């Protein structure tokens, strides 16, 4: 994967620790939550989660603010199997488990709690676009944002830049995936020294930085004198 | 040669061959760029008709069709009548990922089968 679909749920609340159905959750609303991702699509939805799916923990109970975990984590990853289209859907369902938080979805008892459904445009970048959403029964705050995996660069993600200090390149990485050359180097990919200052262009030559070496007929500290 | 001096300069298991007084990469299928850093786009030829959406893959394309179309190009319409749906001789109408029965008279219900 180059890119990561990333996911932060924010804040929760079903104060009156209802169901779907109206049945009111016994004690409590124990909830956790389901996503899917897939293309764009303005029709009425058909069809499975062609982006990828996921589902998370038991969070917390009725009303609650989720916090991160760096390592039920959260934000939640969806890493990509292709480029990033540029547009999207997005379906979040909260539900209700009677049996215990491991892997809930694989629990017999489930009932749906409430469930949104978004769709627009999206850019990969850091910046986290925020939204809610409110109902009479319940509230959703969240945020999204599509970011590069490790090593991978540009606007869709697709240049992949790893450093280097061999042979064939002496170079960190620029934001864009761009190699930026450690001091005495140049090139595309960092692999051409800089010769020694006046190194004769044609006659003087290095393959080290900061060295002059001469070319067959010629001689002096920068090259330049014939014999 | 040179493809012994140093760790792979081909990215993304690419395959380093030495030339002569220099070297060049063989990429794995879906990369390019010299030293395979780059992912090749499959969808630059816009291969995906009937509004859908090209989906550029590593070494591959694929094409996510409108409900009602497909074929690798979402070239072709669905024919919801093919299976001769309708009942009671009502005349089945091929629609986007649809099928509508028009019955005649006295006949109600989708697949017009009724009193
Ligand atoms: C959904 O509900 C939340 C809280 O119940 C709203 O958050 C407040 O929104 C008002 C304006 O709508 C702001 O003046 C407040 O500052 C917000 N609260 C906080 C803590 O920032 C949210 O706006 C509601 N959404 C809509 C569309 O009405
Ligand atoms: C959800 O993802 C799993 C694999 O992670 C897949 O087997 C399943 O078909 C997906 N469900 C939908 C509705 O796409
Ligand atoms: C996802 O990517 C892997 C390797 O990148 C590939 O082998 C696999 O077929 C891809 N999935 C699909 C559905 O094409
Ligand atoms: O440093 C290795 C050099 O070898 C030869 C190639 O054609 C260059 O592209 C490369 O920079
Ligand atoms: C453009 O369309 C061709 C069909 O010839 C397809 O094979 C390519 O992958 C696509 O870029
Ligand atoms: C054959 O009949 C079915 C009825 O379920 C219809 O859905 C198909 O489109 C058709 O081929
Ligand atoms: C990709 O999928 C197709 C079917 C359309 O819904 C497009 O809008 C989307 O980008
Ligand atoms: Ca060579
Ligand atoms: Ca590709
Ligand atoms: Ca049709």
């Amino acid at each position: 994967s180059s890119s990561i679909f990333q996911l932060r749920l924010q804040e929760f609340a079903n104060e009156r620790g209802m169901l779907a159905n109206g049945r009111p959750c016994e004690p409590g609303c124990r909830t956790f939550f389901r996503i899917c991702l897939k293309h764009y699509q303005a029709t009425f939805s058909e069809g499975p989660c062609t982006f990828g799916n996921v589902s998370t923990p038991v969070l917390g109970t009725n009303s609650f603010v989720i916090r991160d975990k760096n390592s039920g984590r959260n934000p939640l990853q969806l890493p990509l199997n292709f480029t990033w289209p540029g547009t999207f859907s997005l379906n979040i369902q909260a539900w209700h488990t009677p049996g215990d938080d491991l892997r809930p979805e694989t629990s017999p008892g489930n009932s749906l709690i409430s469930q949104i459904i978004i769709q627009g445009s999206l850019a990969v970048g850091k910046n986290w676009k925020s939204d809610e959403q409110n109902n009479t029964l319940t509230r959703l705050r969240y945020s999204y944002r599509v970011v590069c995996s490790d090593n991978y660069y540009g606007d869709s993600c697709s240049r992949l830049c790893k450093k280097r200090d061999d042979h064939f390149g002496h170079y960190e990485c620029q934001p864009d995936g761009s190699p930026s050359c450690l001091p005495g180097w140049t090139g595309k990919y960092c692999d051409q020294p800089i010769c020694l200052s006046g190194c004769h262009e044609q006659n003087g030559y290095c393959s080290k930085p900061d060295e002059c070496n001469c070319r067959p007929g010629w001689q002096g500290p920068l090259c330049n004198e014939a014999a | 040669d040179e493809c012994a001096l140093g760790a792979n300069p081909c990215e993304h298991a690419g395959k380093c061959l030495n030339t002569l007084g220099s070297f060049e990469c063989q990429c794995l299928q879906g990369y390019t760029g010299p030293r395979c850093e780059i992912d090749v786009n499959e969808c630059i030829s816009n291969p995906c008709q009937n509004d859908a959406t090209c989906l550029d893959q590593i070494g591959e394309f694929q094409c996510i069709c409108m409900p009602g179309y497909e074929g690798v190009y979402c070239e072709i319409n669905t024919d919801e009548c093919a299976s001769s749906p309708c009942l009671h001789n009502g005349r089945c109408v091929d629609k986007i990922n649809e099928f509508l029965c028009q019955c005649p008279k006295g006949f109600s219900g989708h697949l017009c089968q009724s009193g």
